[PDB]
């Protein structure tokens, strides 16, 4: 029937400027990360049992910069354009570029104590759409949104938008990277080159 | 008989207003009563109108008799309207 | 993270004229009603636990006419032409223009009596197609759909089929209102400007 | 009857310069935030059954500066001048501007444990005045204190305080955000266009 | 029988520099640190009962970089060359060079609560490919996979690959050491000059 | 960390002529299929919890031929030469190239009923020398098999030799299917690139 998996991946590199960014990650196998892309392939559709993104730190204790995460289920609704719009969605979390650290235990799934300033938000898996989605390929999912967004709802279940801000220079400077831990179950198999 | 309505040529309702009652307990005293409270018309475009519901202007007699005591608390306050035309109207 | 609502509102205002008239309103937020409209948009998406559609009547028992509501719910399928296709609708329910005033107990909650004579119908909530549908703009849904209607069927429950006719007068005359009583669970909460 | 609702947004920006900058919040739907002045405006009425602000810095470690917080319930008293006579309000909580991630938890409510160092004070919800407030705009409020301060006490249930002080520059730097999370209970329902 | 030693020890000394720096170290005896190299010689074969390896950062709250760790189990496997790549292995691990510190605990083996920014990684003694090891010298072991790689995978368990990047300058800075914990079972006794 | 997958794919495809022919096929995830061959790429390790290999026909009754299987353990012994020193292997069975049909159940799991006429044999998988095998690609498999084939002991579990001959024609006639049916655990995943 179903074969279930839980992984953990870099799914995005972050970098802060002095001006807001806001950027934005559809919540599907084939862009949550390289790995889980390519081994989702091989089913025809899945269902989220579980999908958290954690962004830890590289930057030293000095580095000027604030993150900022949350998510969006219309994919017709308009991306925030500023922190406060932001700090509205579901699962918003904001926090200085250098901090987060605590938040690894997310990732090598250890005993998580220190968890409360982790930056680390999770999706409400449970709310979502539908259960089963078919696993969408960014070109194919690009095309059918070119002709109405609204052809989306059918086929992704959120995206999860990041605005980097309050930097010090105007050119990007190295903050972190985003993480993504998942449990996921897969069903109807298919060979992976005919999966769009 | 389930379905089914007769729109009457005019609806009747006899109004007879009872003895206000009052009586006094430990600290607090009550009255209950009614009275006639507005008057109604209609036009063809809207008009609103409003009434504070304080004693004072709830009913001419509660006016007066409220106006013995400091303080009050409303334990009930109900608004009917009762109808004086036809149903053609 | 559900947040429920419970309200009645006045969703239409129907006037009567010697002629068949049909109309229809979608059955979402945005169309339900102002109010609902209003308060719904800072929330991503919802699920109707319960939508009961009730005529009260404003015109003397002088007024000829009747009025019909039934629902549909592939929004490419045909709008009804004439009464009697309406008649064959899930949820049909015809009544006169002046009667209906027992539906009155649904508008304020108090007990009801014998509602027999209430023109109301309701929406059959379990057998909708989907229970979390996002929150969408007529302006909106209307790009979507002149694309191509089945682009609907993805964003929106059902639609309420309205007709009046056996009117007296070639010119409206005012017959009553039809408000709408719901419970709708909101969730996912967004800034407003950016719901489409 | 009752409506509740619980939720987190952004409430203000924050900045540190040399010189003490006492400042306040009145603590009502309509300045809390944007998104609650929206859906608070759909109610007469309401009742706060939880209010929490939350500092969360954006800055470096190496950032001079310090905020302080605590809460004034008559609007006539004077607003504090100093961090002695503010360090005496009720909620009081002082911590350097670049402090205060462990708050974080307490915005997408997770498992709190680490929070011996949030920056992050609670509104004594039962001791206020009266337990019904109405809902008012910041311009009714504002013309009706001009005629007496005192006029406010029936309205407001009180006010958040913010000083800062203790920063290297004379001119602003970004410090963090205060943000807010509340669980409210609004009865009495009004198309908004009406509440002042 | 078996005779079993639980100790920690100094495994490896780390530099960071702008620049992405993957090396690796077998997980056995001989180079998991100087003073289990000579002890474990007196035996033949050997069985990891526990294997963690924690960073421990050096350097100033001010310094940039970042360290990531995670295992590979067939040699003959290609050794990571990003990040990415790298985020997919078992136990990754990912932290400011800084950063670290909570790991003490688990080397001089105390009450560990605050362990959720530990950057300590652990391997899954249970999933190895064999129990009983024989102990190899870095020379021995290079010769036989001089001639084919995968004569290695009858005698190393793992290896654990190290990756680091984000650096400020272009000749290394002391970033931090990383320490070996573990408890093994020896077997098999012999002079410790015979074992290759 | 195990992940369980079950699944039955195409194995190998079969032709019949009118002398001996025999292959093999080493029983490992690379070899066994090629959809299992791209799924078990993104991890490092694996174990056979149950692998069966099962011919099913495709030729008319009229089809002369004969199919036998079984299996060998260490891949330096000789492979069979003759049918004769075939069917003394473990798990020999000799079917009709057009005979078989009742072994379909064994491909879509359906319950099957006298499976006594199905062409199929299945991996001993307790009486292999070691349970967690390394994922390995033909190509690294044959370059360590080209230095000795020794090496391939530490690194496959069994070979499946199939001989094919009785039949009518000097040219190859299409006689069936050999499809595999397996149920694996995978462990420790990499990114598929550097797996080899
Ligand atoms: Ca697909
Ligand atoms: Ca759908
Ligand atoms: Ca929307
Ligand atoms: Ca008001
Ligand atoms: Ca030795
Ligand atoms: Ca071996
Ligand atoms: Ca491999």
């Amino acid at each position: 029937g179903a074969i279930t998996v839980l992984h953990c991946e870099l799914t995005a590199e972050i970098g802060v400027t002095d001006s807001i960014v806001v950027s934005s990650e559809l919540v599907m196998p084939y862009t949550v990360g390289t790995w889980l892309r390519g081994v989702a392939d091989n089913w025809s559709k899945y269902s989220w049992l579980s999908v958290r993104y954690t962004y830890i730190p590289s930057c030293p204790s000095s580095t000027a910069g604030s993150i900022h995460m949350g998510f969006q289920y219309d994919m017709a609704d308009t991306v925030p354009v500023s922190v406060n719009k932001l700090s509205n969605l579901r699962g918003y979390v904001s926090g200085q570029v250098w901090s987060g650290s605590a938040g690894l235990c997310f990732i090598n799934n250890s005993r998580c104590s220190d968890t409360s300033t982790a930056i680390s938000t999770t999706l409400d898996v449970s709310e979502l759409g539908k259960k089963w989605y078919p696993y969408k390929t960014s070109a194919d999912y690009a095309t059918a949104v070119g002709v109405d967004v609204n052809i989306a709802t059918d086929l992704v279940p959120a995206r999860l938008v990041i605005a980097l801000l309050d930097g010090s220079s105007s050119t990007a400077v190295a903050a972190g990277r985003i993480y993504d831990t998942y449990t996921i179950q897969m069903i109807e198999p298919t060979a992976s080159a005919l999966n769009l | 008989q389930a379905g089914i309505s007769m729109a009457p040529s005019a609806q009747g309702a006899m109004v007879r207003i009872r003895n206000p009652a009052v009586s006094s307990s430990r600290g607090a005293i009550t009255v209950l009563h009614c009275e006639l409270t507005a008057e109604i018309g209609v036009t063809d475009s809207i008009v609103v109108s409003s009434e504070l519901v304080m004693p004072y202007t709830v009913g001419t007699w509660l006016r007066g008799v409220a106006d013995n005591w400091s303080k009050y608390s409303w334990l009930s306050v109900r608004y009917t309207y009762i109808p004086s035309c036809p149903s053609s109207t």
